[PDB]
């Protein structure tokens, strides 16, 4: 069943280092995606309705940009994902997917992108992903208390910290 | 072809001298991998300027499409390789090229926040 | 291999509701722990060296107390866990285990307990856990930016927010 | 025994009338599950006061040990059931009882932050 696949995807991601070379991204993408895979992101409808789709040859580019973006960790928290069987494909539909990235110093910001993740896996074509569609509902930006504490008596920094990264 | 495979690999890995040798032995400049990537797609995306230059002057097809419909310019655009994007435009890279999803190199530069490249591609597109 | 077991444990946990009755905890514990299982927590050495071990019949009690504690979610992030094979048991030794709990309103505090998780699974006795030893190195308490923002001009609340829950 | 199993279940689920019937048909009051839990362990941990009371007056063993070495008082202590802890102490529950790991009901109350119960158990322990 499809759940163990996103287990394995999260576990491989947990091996990322800044040393993770361009070949590692291709081997990661080969392990988890079909040769004709397609990845779509749909953004929240507040700053407009934005949507892009990328083909298999730039899926490595997408994942890599998250770490170039300053993420030190990435994992996907799927909550009671709905699995459905078709003839040639299995569907995984998770309306409570949290995409979690840790960032480093100085703010150690954790970003949590909540939305619906719809996947299509090819039926014993090694259970690799044919379709990836993430529709973002909302996000949360988390601050360690220690960073709040160090700036608690500092209006300048509290103004800095009070503003979101994206929206 | 084995020779084609070796050339795809040499281009990806930035092996200038190996690319020279393979071409000298008649490695197909327009060989394709599993994903329809040519040596020029792979050199462009991996930032290998000198291999991009040699491939273009030895007949590489500048507007080659992979399985997803991407050109070398799409890939250089996406991966933020400004010099390579310029060399491709000089050798006739099509700024209006569209992938399977109707995206141009411009839209890819936009999506990955490659600002300089998105500007060059906008100026390029206005000129016929 | 033992990793998929902690996948399944996290996934079952993702089904917790306040409706999750005392029988559900016994069925959760039966699914993942041996009949003679033992669970040890070792605390950080700053507020002393504290250690307790509980037997199989109170393991349900332990997990349940995390949600009684105000957690709305619990999961374990294991980073490149070291698996080792003995004759009668498999060992899983993870020196980068993060125990993650979400809390609700008003602070939506996320608590991250980082430490070393050492597990012993019984070799095809359905791969159930015989030993659980979590040694806590440090913890992080995360605040949503929106909660920082609403109190940014409020010294009283910034004092409240600047203090940790535990240490 | 099936009768013993039914009694273990009735005690766990808080079924006062079913416990009455099973005992009337000769269900063993000191029956044990897989984990060595007696009907009194299960009633105590699940907060079923009336079943705890009936079991103790029909000969239930107040200091019964499960496989982990826990008594009904350990379990009532852990799960924060103050009335049940008191009924057990009245019927001779051993405050110095130790599990396999040498923990007393006191230490369990301490660990799960059951403050009232930890205090009662400290006062109990001083008196012989």
């Amino acid at each position: 069943q499809t759940d163990y696949r996103i287990f394995e995807l999260n576990k491989r991601l947990q091996n990322w280092t800044e040393e993770c070379d361009n070949l590692w991204w291709d081997a990661f993408t080969t392990e988890f995606f079909e040769d004709d895979a397609m990845l779509t992101i749909t953004f929240c409808l507040e700053d407009g309705p934005k949507r892009y789709t990328i083909g298999r040859t730039l899926i490595p580019r997408y994942f890599r940009s998250i770490f170039e973006g300053g993420a030190t960790e990435l994992y996907y928290v799927l909550k009671h994902p709905k699995e459905s069987f078709h003839n040639n494909f299995v569907s995984l539909d998770c309306d409570q997917c949290t995409m979690v990235t840790q960032h480093g110093k100085p703010m150690f910001t954790q970003v949590c992108v909540e939305g619906r993740l719809y996947l299509e896996f090819m039926f014993d074509d090694m259970m690799r992903i044919k379709t990836w569609h993430f529709s973002i509902r909302q996000h949360r930006e988390l601050i360690p208390r220690s960073i709040l504490a160090m700036h608690a008596q500092d209006p300048q920094m509290l103004d800095q910290l009070s503003k979101n990264i994206t929206r | 072809s084995d020779l084609g495979k070796k050339l795809l690999e040499a281009a990806t890995e930035g092996q200038d001298d190996e690319v020279r040798i393979l071409m000298a032995n008649g490695a197909d400049v327009n060989a394709h991998d599993r994903l329809g990537s040519t040596p020029l797609h792979l050199a462009a995306k991996m930032g290998h300027l000198e291999i991009v230059e040699v491939l273009l002057k030895t007949g590489a097809d500048v507007n080659a499409e992979d399985t997803a419909g991407y050109t070398p310019l799409h890939l250089a655009a996406a991966w933020g390789h400004l010099e390579i994007v310029e060399v491709l435009l000089k050798h006739g890279a099509d700024v209006n090229a569209q992938d399977k999803f109707g995206k141009t190199p411009f839209d890819l530069a936009a999506i990955f926040g490659n600002e300089d490249i998105a500007e060059v591609l906008q100026k390029a597109a206005k000129l016929n």
